[PDB]
RNA sequence: AUGCGA
């Protein structure tokens, strides 16, 4: 009597399956990290991860070259396109189109038919004209997004075993996978750097970036509420210079860290010094490297005298690449860059908090350089977290809606660059443009 | 799938002894050992045949596509 | 085996040369010779280096506090006179060249 | 051995201000106090100006709401403290040179 | 003190053969001056190229 | 303020141009306008040292146990 | 300026008897800074066990507390004025705050003692005899 | 990268690993591991920390390896002494296992990193966000469950069983050491009696085993299925065989085995079956 | 394969008459060579044999 | 596979001696006086100095390894052929290794005596940066087991802390 | 972006038409099968299944 | 005991005649294509080792 | 090409 057979209990469960709660709650809890992950893209805080993502993509502005005959360099042609909400519907199929009675579509059907198990993806498009002169809402259907089984978007999410058997399913079907063309696929979980925490790494690639690079460096993987990531690296140059690495359009970019410091918040050099060394006034090692950093920045850019000028230099120097154009001034492009690159885990208006953390990363980097602390291990489980398949889903969706809006803007650019036949105000134009880009993101 | 007809190792027909064995575990509140002793499965090849069985057919049969549900 | 057969590399990773020592060669003589051939870097004898940079030229007072004379004399079989010759001839010339190189780095 | 408390003053009077290491300001520099009577508590704001710069300081409301600063003056001989609630204000100093900008584009 | 190409001379325990000293570097010409302790006729090395250049 | 070999503007906290390089007997801040090469002049010195790592050796190993 | 309309001007201040019992370097007076969780009502105190020097544990509404006192951070016996924890002294309800001092030396003053009220916690010991059953 | 690290204890299985190229790359979560899918109560944590003696980062004005940095999700909220670092970490763990601090979710991960000579850089890095790997262990001071993540575990003394609890050292104990094994590794009986790589080849065989894939097979249309009809429940099993219900999907059969070289066809890796047994349907599959 | 990762192909389908029979009147289902265990150290399989035998009886 | 009551008596009695071996070697490589307390603060600081150095840690591993391997050699040489519950012929497990049909005296000692010291890339168990080789081990544990020496055997099983090292 | 290979790519690398179809080839009159033991055949023979 | 899905017994294949790739006229690939097993480079080396040059041809 | 059997 230690592992006794559950014989009558089992055979009873085989003959008369549970009608209220599956047994073996570990069996459902084992795939909980998948299903739960997919539920967080449709329900949760604010509206779920996906609605935060579309709230973070913001706007895509385009100016029809508002002729008007400031009206010749201020155009007077603003078109702000965005996405307010994103809705996902449970699988349905209506035949002959509309004029039919709709039926719920079950996984058994997708498997028997050897087809995907799609849910209609809808997203509330916002067509804002002249910054507010005219607002247009449109719910656009973006094709069938494959829904995860037993998730908050599959009909089997809440079915009792008895109902599950009544729907031709494995009385215990865990789910968490996708029926795509009838083939069951799951998204493999991945081990990625632990978010939001500076990891001190010595890497010979860091020396491989070029001259004056040391091995030492800091890597923080900032992840936004919507779970999209942005890796930020600090490098200690052999010269004492510290450079800040980031990646945009999967291209890498280096900026002096003292620039992102003077750019985040208005401060004195003595405020950065106190931020870094503090009470530690006795580190000749750190006092001198920091004198090289601050004095060196004062050397390169003697005319960046205040934070605003610095912001203008960053927006002005990246305006060609952040695709924000005349639609923004170099101050706006600069601040939008800061908010979009530097420690995005701290969020908008976290620029003092981003300042404090960035100084903490510089200090950690000098503690690594001196050798007063050990380096961390990227491959230790200590320093790692798990990218859940559903989260990859939300990130790739966010990117697809960003591209979809980029495609609208491209379509307006082509139409206006070959005809300029019609104004941003026409509802006809909304239907026409929307009908000329491809919106089947489900496919 | 379904209670085997015979014990693989020995050869004694066992397929007749399933339902009574299950009755003996329910109705008589017996224990699996004594139930198998009263069934005459006095060898472990036989003992294990019925003792370990998993009559999965009851789970299969609820999937019968030839009747409305 | 790859380092030999595959590449015939003229740069072994661990190049060694075996030296047979005469039957007459004492074990103590052998340890003396082992010290006598091994390289001794200047770093290997330095205990502490204090640089007091004062700046109205930019003054660098470089203080090299070595081990005890007998300490490096019993680990590396070298004298204070050899330290004089090496510092006064080699070390300074190389550091002064590196400082000039750092001026080029400045400009 | 414990120090006794003599008096407590609960209404705004004295303030405390964080600055750069070296702040000294003119022999006459003046500090404007503000009181944004917001619901339960009054988040404060300090503002001053000088011949070149202007210094503005404010409270970290999310840390202010979870911790509150008190300053008192003790006499060893009278064993008495005059207690004063004082806001700690993280102040930044902008100059006249810090108020110039470039064109809105290249 | 540096003999070109030679780093360290160590005193490993003798085994299955004559007493020897194993150096961590290869420089025959330099051991040629040390003949009063080393039977030069019995020098050997793991460096094939250096042997080819010196001993043929 | 002077720290180590850095001297910050006393009024504005800017790391003002080093007194050693001014073209006057009195420099000023690039943020404010304070007088310094003229006032107190500093005697900038740092006792810099080795990290007690650059110099591995058997003798250091005999100093570590 | 008088910005964020959500703010009001000041109208009520109180004189600071900085010198009614001060004497230049002769009165050993002190000013202290103490950090108080909002959960405590300072006005409901009567004395302060700051005199405990280090063992400044304190009990406020049957709650047990520890008062951390530190010299560091701003009273270091190392540098001249290691603090940016400026004292801003008023004068009248119709005057703006002033930099603390003890005479007209354009020199800021520090807090003689800095204290911090820290919330204590039960942290009960492990019952080894109950847990380590074989 | 493939080296099995001790950090993975309780999070990744030490035996659920493929054999070949992927070895060490394709880990498997422990049967008791969880993944955070939300984030909570980060907003109330600053208030309690401030009450516990954390100096506000605007007010602290100090930074260094000489001081503990309290951070929440990579938001530096304050600074304290390393001593107060440890007092905060432990009293915080007490308020976590207690039920009196609703701004403090049980599943918060409290990363304490003590001061260490050339060690990991000190601090009190709390984490509450998603994708954290979290596992239950039994907290002894309240004899109640506590969720620990892989970051804090490194510096935590978790006794493996109650009788090995060392005085004044282990602050938690495993609920069961099976919590460090994956599902299939627990399904393997007496897995602690075999050479490790034989247990790993056991995971690959049982994982490659022809069994019962489902029971709705008349309503699937796989390119291939292998379904054993004569399936049985092991006499010898882990209790997780019942707790995970694997008896719903039996993958084998109980055979009378003689460990005997006798026939001359059982060498190295080859085994003999009874003919009459196969004729009676033994291991019969479709 | 057993639950011990000791996999083997069936070399032959031995006649029941040719199998060895115990004094209990049975002939085994499977015969595994003993010399496989000394390299693998699959002694968990030995214990599973003696536990399944006890538990069947 | 069984030993006698005698063979288990010798096996357990010899295996009682590794408890000194762990710290005794830790204080040899640390270069501190004999019987130095397992909780001397200087011992812990010296051992952290060793942890931060890969070479010094290599010396500590190699010396602890040689000593506990000397305990293994003792255990097998005492038990094994003399202490088995049934001998030679009467013992097929010994027969296969000794004839060399299959197995080795190493395998036979791993079943009947002890597993012994696990190694990786040529040395003892990895240690976390906290100074711990497993969560259950206090930082810098000088116990031989904490380095990965498994006293348990396949015939009587291995403790879970030991299963993680043999894994 | 995945440009159709030319004759230089067709001839070289792992394949090298020379390596994949010249230095080694598929062959006729050949079979592949899982091997099974048998002590009753000669040590110089191979038991061929009647297929 | 568990039955592995890999009945590699069934994976046997023999080809004495079949299709050939048009670019080589050599046996096509794959069991299901009735393709022919590869005599690889190492098997070529081995046949040269044996002196079996008429077998290698 | 991915996974995988030997
Ligand atoms: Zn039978
Ligand atoms: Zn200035």
């Amino acid at each position: 009597r230690t592992a006794d057979f559950r014989t009558l209990e089992r055979e009873s469960r085989f003959i008369n399956p549970p009608k209220d709660k599956s047994a073996f709650p570990l069996l459902q809890e084992a795939v909980q990290p998948h299903i739960g992950s997919f539920n967080a893209l449709t329900e949760g805080p604010d509206g779920g991860l996906l609605n935060l993502g579309v709230k973070d993509i913001g706007e895509k502005v385009i100016f029809d070259g508002k002729p008007l005959n400031s009206n010749s360099g201020y155009l007077g042609n603003k078109l702000s396109v965005s996405v307010e909400q994103v809705s996902i519907a449970k699988p349905m199929s209506n035949d002959g189109v509309s004029s039919a009675v709709e039926r719920k579509v079950y996984p058994s059907e997708s498997r028997q038919r050897l087809t995907s198990y799609r849910g209609k993806l809808l997203l509330k498009l916002k067509w804002s004209v002249n910054n507010g002169e005219e607002n247009l809402f449109e719910v656009r259907d973006c094709g069938g997004l494959p829904v995860m089984l037993q998730s908050n978007r599959c009909h089997l999410n809440k079915m009792s075993p008895y109902e599950l058997v009544q729907h031709k399913e494995e009385s215990d079907e865990i789910g968490g996978y996708f029926i795509v063309n009838g083939i069951e696929k799951l998204i493999r979980m991945l081990i990625v750097q632990r978010r939001n925490h500076p990891m001190a790494i010595i890497r010979p690639s860091f020396a491989n970036r070029g001259a004056s690079y040391s091995h030492y460096g800091i890597q923080i993987r900032s992840v936004r509420p919507d779970q999209t990531s942005q890796t930020n690296v600090l490098h200690y140059l052999n010269d004492g210079q510290v450079t800040f690495r980031f990646s945009w359009r999967k291209n890498e970019y280096l900026v002096p860290v003292v620039m992102i410091l003077k750019a985040l918040c208005h401060t004195s050099d003595r405020e950065i010094f106190d931020g870094i060394i503090g009470n530690d006034v006795k580190d000749s090692f750190l006092t001198d490297r920091l004198e090289l950093l601050l004095r060196g920045f004062k050397k390169r850019y003697p005319h960046l005298q205040n934070r605003t000028q610095v912001l203008q230099y960053l927006g002005d120097k990246f305006r060609v690449v952040f695709q924000a154009s005349p639609d923004q001034s170099d101050l706006e492009v600069g601040q939008e860059v800061l908010d979009r690159i530097v420690l995005v885990h701290l969020g908008k208006d976290g620029s003092q908090d981003k300042f404090r953390m960035l100084l903490f990363m510089i200090r950690k980097l000098y503690s690594l350089v001196a050798g007063e602390c050990s380096p961390d291990n990227p491959d230790a489980t200590q320093h790692q977290e798990v990218l859940l398949g559903g989260f990859l889903y939300g990130m790739i969706l966010k990117e697809k809606i960003d591209e979809y809006l980029q495609n609208i803007i491209a379509q307006v650019r082509m139409d206006i660059n070959r005809g300029m036949a019609i104004n941003f105000k026409d509802k006809r134009y909304m239907s026409r443009v929307l009908m000329r880009v491809n919106e089947n993101i489900g496919s | 799938m379904i209670v085997p007809v015979r014990c693989f190792s020995c050869g004694k027909v066992v397929g007749d002894k399933w339902e009574s064995y299950l009755n003996l575990l329910q109705e008589d509140e017996l224990d699996e050992g004594t139930a198998l002793s009263r069934l005459g499965l006095k060898r472990y090849c036989c003992r294990r045949m019925i003792l370990t069985h998993v009559d999965l057919i009851e789970k299969f049969l609820r999937y019968n596509p030839l009747e409305k549900r | 085996l790859r380092e030999i057969v595959m590449t015939a590399s003229a740069a072994i990773k661990t190049p060694q040369m075996t030296l047979p020592i005469w039957n007459d060669v004492s074990d103590e003589q052998a340890d003396t010779f082992c010290k006598s051939i091994s390289k001794v870097l200047l770093s290997e004898v330095i205990d502490k280096v204090i640089v007091t940079e004062t700046t109205a030229a930019r003054s660098y007072v470089i203080h090299m506090r070595f081990f005890d004379n007998n300490e490096y004399s019993e680990e590396y079989d070298v004298s204070k006179e050899e330290l004089q010759n090496v510092i006064s001839n080699q070390f300074i010339h190389l550091l002064e060249a590196a400082i000039v190189k750092e001026i080029k780095k400045q400009k | 051995s414990e120090i006794e408390i003599e008096s407590v003053q609960d209404q705004p009077s004295v303030a405390v201000g964080s600055f750069f290491k070296g702040f000294r300001a003119p022999s006459d520099t003046t500090f404007d106090l503000y009181k944004k009577k917001k619901s339960e508590k009054d988040e404060f704001v300090l503002h001053g100006e000088n011949e070149r710069l202007e210094y503005e300081g404010y409270t970290d409301s999310s840390s202010q709401a979870s911790n509150q600063y008190v300053v008192g003056l003790f006499n060893p001989e009278k064993k008495s403290i005059q207690l004063y609630k004082a806001p700690v204000l993280v102040s930044k100093v902008v100059s006249k040179s810090s108020k110039n900008l470039r064109g809105p584009k290249i | 003190r540096q003999i070109p190409h030679i780093d360290r001379c160590v005193h490993p325990e003798p085994e299955n053969g004559k007493r020897v000293l194993v150096t961590e570097g290869v420089n025959f010409q330099a051991m040629w001056d040390q003949e009063a302790f080393i039977d030069v006729d019995g020098i050997t090395s793991n460096d094939v190229a250096a042997v080819l250049k010196t001993y043929g | 303020s002077v720290v180590g070999s850095l001297i910050f503007c006393l009024d504005c906290g800017d790391l003002l141009e080093n007194p050693n390089a001014v073209l006057g007997s009195n420099v000023e801040c690039s943020q404010c306008k304070a007088i310094y090469p003229k006032s107190q002049f500093s005697n900038l010195k740092v006792v810099t040292t080795t990290a007690d790592d650059a110099f591995p050796s058997s003798l250091r190993a005999k100093k570590s146990v | 300026f008088s910005i964020p309309d959500g703010f009001k001007k000041c109208k009520h201040l109180k004189n600071f008897p900085l010198n009614g019992d001060n004497k230049k370097k002769a009165k050993q007076q002190q000013v202290w800074l103490i950090k108080f969780p909002s959960n405590v009502d300072i006005s409901k105190l009567k004395s302060l066990p700051v005199d405990f020097e280090s063992s400044t544990t304190m009990t406020i509404d049957k709650h047990d507390y520890k008062i951390m006192d530190d010299t560091d951070i701003e009273s270091s016996l190392t540098q001249d004025n290691l603090s940016n924890m400026t004292l801003l002294v008023p004068s009248e309800s119709k005057e703006s705050l002033k930099i603390a001092s003890t005479a007209k030396d354009n020199a800021p003053l520090q807090f003689d003692k800095v204290f911090s009220v820290s919330e204590t916690a039960k942290i009960p010991a492990i019952d080894y005899s109950k847990v380590r059953v074989p | 990268v493939r080296k099995l690290l001790p950090e993975s204890w309780g999070f990744l299985c030490p035996v659920h690993t493929p054999d070949g190229s992927p070895c060490g790359l394709l880990n498997h979560f422990a049967h008791k591991c969880r993944i955070s899918t939300q984030q909570s109560d980060v907003s109330r944590i600053p208030s309690i920390l401030y009450s516990l003696g954390v100096a506000p980062a605007s007010h602290t004005f100090a930074a260094g390896p000489s001081l503990c940095c309290v951070q929440i999700d990579g938001k530096i909220i304050g600074w304290v002494s390393h001593e107060q670092g440890k007092i905060i970490a432990d009293t915080l763990r007490y308020w976590k296992v207690e039920g009196k601090t609703p701004g403090l979710p049980i599943d918060l991960e409290i990363g304490y990193v003590p001061p260490s000579t050339r060690g990991q850089y000190p601090g009190l890095y709390l984490f509450g966000g998603h994708s954290r790997m979290l596992r239950p262990v039994r907290y002894l001071p309240l004899d109640k469950e506590d969720i620990v993540g892989p970051f804090e575990q490194v510096y935590m003394n978790i006794a493996v069983t109650p009788q090995e609890i060392q005085n004044n050292v282990h602050t938690h104990v495993e609920f069961t050491p099976t919590n460090i094994l994956s599902i299939l590794a627990n399904l393997t009986p007496f897995s602690d009696f075999n050479q490790s790589p034989r247990n790993m080849y056991q995971c690959q065989m049982g994982k490659q085993t022809m069994g019962t894939p489902g029971v709705a097979l008349c309503h699937r249309s796989d390119n291939k299925l292998y379904r054993l009809q004569t399936g049985q429940t092991p006499i010898v099993k882990a209790n997780l065989y019942d707790d995970y219900g694997m008896d719903n999907f039996p993958n084998g059969f109980n055979a009378v085995v003689a460990v005997i070289s006798y026939t001359g066809y059982d060498m190295d890796d080859a085994m003999i079956i009874n003919k009459s047994a196969d004729e009676r349907g033994f291991g019969y599959g479709t | 394969s057993s639950r011990h990762g000791q996999k083997g192909v069936c070399s032959r389908k031995w006649p029941t008459i040719d199998m060895p029979f115990s004094e209990t009147g049975i002939q085994p289902d499977i015969i595994i060579n003993p010399h496989a265990f000394p390299s693998r150290m699959t002694i968990g399989m030995f214990v599973e044999s003696l536990a399944g035998k006890a538990g069947a009886l | 596979l069984r030993l006698t009551a005698e063979g288990n008596k010798w096996r357990t009695d010899i295996l009682k001696t590794s408890v000194d071996t762990g710290r005794e070697a830790a204080a040899e490589v640390t270069n501190l006086d004999k019987d130095t307390p397992a909780d001397d603060p200087e011992l812990l600081k010296r051992l952290q100095e060793i942890l931060r150095d890969n070479n010094k840690s290599g010396i500590l591993d190699a010396v602890t390894s040689s000593k506990v391997n000397a305990i293994t050699s003792q255990v097998v040489s005492k038990c094994v052929p003399d202490g088995t519950m049934k001998k030679f012929p009467c013992n097929s497990m010994q027969a296969m290794a000794l004839s060399g049909a299959k197995g080795s005296n190493v395998n036979v000692s791993q079943i009947m005596c002890l597993l012994g010291q696990q190694a990786l890339e040529g040395r003892r168990v990895p240690v976390m940066v906290s100074g711990k080789t497993l969560p259950s081990f206090k930082p810098y544990e000088t116990d031989a087991m904490a380095g990965g020496y498994v006293k348990g055997r396949f015939y009587s099983g291995i403790k879970p802390q030991e299963y993680y090292f043999h894994c | 972006k995945v440009p159709i290979p030319g004759v230089k790519q067709a001839l070289e690398k792992k394949e090298g038409l020379f390596r994949k179809h010249m230095m080694g080839k598929r062959v006729n009159y050949a079979a592949r099968s899982v091997i099974s033991p048998d002590p009753n055949i000669e040590t110089n023979e191979i038991g061929v299944p009647p297929v | 005991y568990q039955r592995l899905r890999h009945m590699v017994n069934d994976k046997f294949q023999v080809r004495s005649t079949g299709p050939v790739n048009s670019l080589t006229m050599q046996p096509v690939k794959g069991r299901k294509r009735h393709g022919g097993i590869r005599v690889g480079e190492m098997e070529r080396d081995a046949l040269i080792g044996h002196g079996t040059s008429f077998l290698l041809q």
